[PDB]
């Protein structure tokens, strides 16, 4: 018969183990992080330690910042390691282990990239429907799918410029075991009909240079 | 000469299943006393020199005063049982500078607790792993204020009621 | 034999659930509002339910026997018929819940959620000129500018169901309204051909509770 975890799990400091943004592990121009996060720190004990490792190996790079004061009156703890973009992408995996005097013994967190085999998003925009042409504000649809796994950022631009009034839903699972989402972009009836391209940037590891971008224009 | 009414332990304020014992002291003479008991100025059954409470209940809460035979009627002694999962007992309301200061946040039943925070005034002001008693060994000004506290049984977030501690110059 | 489960040490936890969104909605079906106590012990395993409506204490609620769980705890369930009007008209459901490992009785509350209700806009839209070089195009219902997010989805073509799509739960816009969207997918020679498909809404805010917008080549 198993171990149990026992009761003294629970009064001690906890820990929360981050994986890098999507977008992080996926453009050149971005450093992609591995966040370690411990809570209910006592000013008791207040001493933590962190181990951290790659695929078993102990790496030592990761940066501590110092405890902060909360207003419950616990301190928190961070220390982020920054990841190569191709170690988190092939599956390595990350190991933050924490050591404070209120544990009997440390905590281990690991965490690495979902697995399975990665499928490369369908990237579709479709025009408002004529019947939202009444309204004020119109619709701009972009359809992804067929993606695998589910870590995926999706933008909005037009003219360079960057578009605010947008909104993706989660992933959903479909059929095939792939996953899918919309993003709608709100934009102005007016600058729907004044002719402006719009751009839809979806952002995944199994596309091309990690990145593309559809287009969508009035007729 | 008038009896007296003590409680053991002392908490005035205990929560549902505490435990509680009323003790009559009468006349200080070898002369054996019979006692009687009023619980909100009726009589109770007890003609016990101690008065017991297994597990209290909020009916048992008010006004209890005790007499013995070479006594005259106590002044009254008021019980308060609360009902919920936490309760912050504090000895006394009022301390001077520089009195030490300890409370205590009783749970329901002494159900373990963890992840115990001692709020002054909205704000953390003492957090310990597992319940534990609060204590400022010298109290100064800065210590009065509204007292709660709350954590963590099973997966409950639970709190108590608020309490007013005053340190006087 | 199971760990000890130190979740017990607080007694029982209550999760109340509304009705589904299609039953509030449709007379033909019955909406109920679902009370379930979870972690009961073995050694304090009576459950007392009260139910309250507007908190006027009501009895016509339907309590099942309490059943044993893997973890080696009890899970009972209490389950109330709710009126389609009652529903729709904001009155508050309470289920009290009492057992001997609290201190106190548990008090959930349920209801519509508060604010006007908005009328869904639905739009289709069909597949993306990139799309049509497929052999599976998407058809796409956007139903946006609702409020509540209770909502129901579905397609047909030629007034039969269509079942090869999937609907994104409801989001929070921008506007404090809430969108989705629902995907059919369809063999490509099915939209050249083409025939008629329907993205059929339901929604309290909607005329007769219900609409219905097609989709055509
Ligand atoms: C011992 O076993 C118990 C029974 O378990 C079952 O078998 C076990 C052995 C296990 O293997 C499981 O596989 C299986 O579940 C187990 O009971 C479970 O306990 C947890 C809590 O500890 C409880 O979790 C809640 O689930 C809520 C959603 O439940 C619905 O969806 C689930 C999965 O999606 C379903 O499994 C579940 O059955 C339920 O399904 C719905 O049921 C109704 C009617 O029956 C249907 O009408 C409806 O269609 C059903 N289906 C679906 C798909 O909807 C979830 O909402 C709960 O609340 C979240 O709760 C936590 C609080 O713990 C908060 O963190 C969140 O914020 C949120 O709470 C709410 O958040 C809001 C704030 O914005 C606010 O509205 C609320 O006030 C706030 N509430 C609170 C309290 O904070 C919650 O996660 C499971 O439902 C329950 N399972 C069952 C079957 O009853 C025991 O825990 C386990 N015990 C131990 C010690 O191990
Ligand atoms: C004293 O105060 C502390 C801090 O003060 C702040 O409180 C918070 C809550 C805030 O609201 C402010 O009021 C205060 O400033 C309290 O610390 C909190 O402690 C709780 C635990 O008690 C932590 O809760 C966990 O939260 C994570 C998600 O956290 C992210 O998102 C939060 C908001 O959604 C955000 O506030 C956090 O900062 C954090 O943000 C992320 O940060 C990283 C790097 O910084 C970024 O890269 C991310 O982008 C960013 N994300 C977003 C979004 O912003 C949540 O995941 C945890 O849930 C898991 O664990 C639960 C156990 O508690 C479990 O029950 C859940 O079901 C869930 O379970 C996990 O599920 C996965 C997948 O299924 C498994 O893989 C896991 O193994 C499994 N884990 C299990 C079973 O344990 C959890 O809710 C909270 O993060 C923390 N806040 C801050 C800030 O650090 C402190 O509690 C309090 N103490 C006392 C005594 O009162
Ligand atoms: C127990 O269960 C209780 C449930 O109440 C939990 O207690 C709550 O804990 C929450 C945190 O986990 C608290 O919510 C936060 O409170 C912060 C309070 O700080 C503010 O201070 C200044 C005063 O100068 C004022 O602005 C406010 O009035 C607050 O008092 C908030 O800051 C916090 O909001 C965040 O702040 C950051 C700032 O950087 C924002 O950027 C961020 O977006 C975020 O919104 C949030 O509101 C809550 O106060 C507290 N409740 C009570 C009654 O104290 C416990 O955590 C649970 N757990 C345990 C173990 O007890
Ligand atoms: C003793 O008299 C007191 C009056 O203080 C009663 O206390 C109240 O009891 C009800 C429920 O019984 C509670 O809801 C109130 O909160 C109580 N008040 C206080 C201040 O505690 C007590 O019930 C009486 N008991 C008897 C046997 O008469």
């Amino acid at each position: 018969c198993p171990p149990c975890p026992a009761p003294e799990l629970l009064g001690g400091p906890s820990v929360f183990l981050f994986p890098p943004k999507p977008k992080d592990t996926l453009m050149i121009s971005r450093t992609p992080e591995v966040t370690c996060v411990v809570v209910d720190v006592s000013h008791e004990d207040p001493e933590v330690k962190f181990n951290w490792y790659v695929d078993g190996v102990e790496v030592h790079n990761a940066k501590t910042k110092p405890r902060e004061e909360q207003y419950n009156s616990t301190y928190r703890v961070v220390s982020v390691l920054t990841v190569l973009h191709q170690d988190w992408l092939n599956g390595k995996e990350y190991k933050c282990k924490v050591s404070n005097k209120a544990l009997p013994a440390p905590i281990e967190k690991t965490i690495s990239k979902a697995k399975g085999q990665p499928r490369e998003p369908q990237v579709y925009t479709l025009p408002p429907s004529r019947d939202e042409l009444t309204k004020n504000q119109v619709s701009l649809t972009c359809l992804v799918k067929g993606f695998y796994p589910s870590d995926i950022a999706v933008e909005w631009e037009s003219n360079g410029q960057p578009e605010n009034n947008y909104k993706t839903t989660p992933p959903v699972l479909d059929s095939d075991g792939s996953f899918f989402l919309y993003s709608k972009l709100t934009v102005d009836k007016s600058r729907w009909q004044q002719g402006n391209v719009f751009s839809c940037s979806v952002m995944h590891e199994a596309l091309h240079n990690h990145y593309t971008q559809k287009s969508l224009s009035l007729s | 000469p008038k009896a007296v009414v003590f409680l053991e332990p002392q908490w005035y304020r205990v929560l549902e299943k505490d435990s509680v014992t009323l003790k009559c002291q009468g006349a200080y003479s070898p002369e054996d006393q019979s006692t009687q008991w009023f619980h909100n100025e009726s009589l109770i059954s007890s003609q016990a020199s101690s008065y017991f409470i297994d597990a209290a209940t909020v009916d048992d809460s008010g006004e209890y005063r005790c007499q013995t035979q070479l006594s005259t009627l106590s002044d009254p002694v008021q019980l308060e049982v609360h009902i919920g999962w936490l309760l912050l007992q504090a000895p006394r309301w009022v301390f001077k500078e520089e009195d030490p200061i300890h409370l205590r946040c009783h749970s329901w039943k002494n159900t373990a607790l963890h992840k115990v925070t001692y709020l002054q005034n909205g704000k953390g002001r003492k957090y310990f792993h597992h319940n534990s008693d609060f204590y400022i060994p010298k109290a100064t000004l800065k210590d009065s204020g509204s007292y709660f506290c709350r954590g963590l049984v099973g997966s409950k977030n639970v709190s108590s009621e608020t309490v007013q501690i005053t340190i006087t110059q």
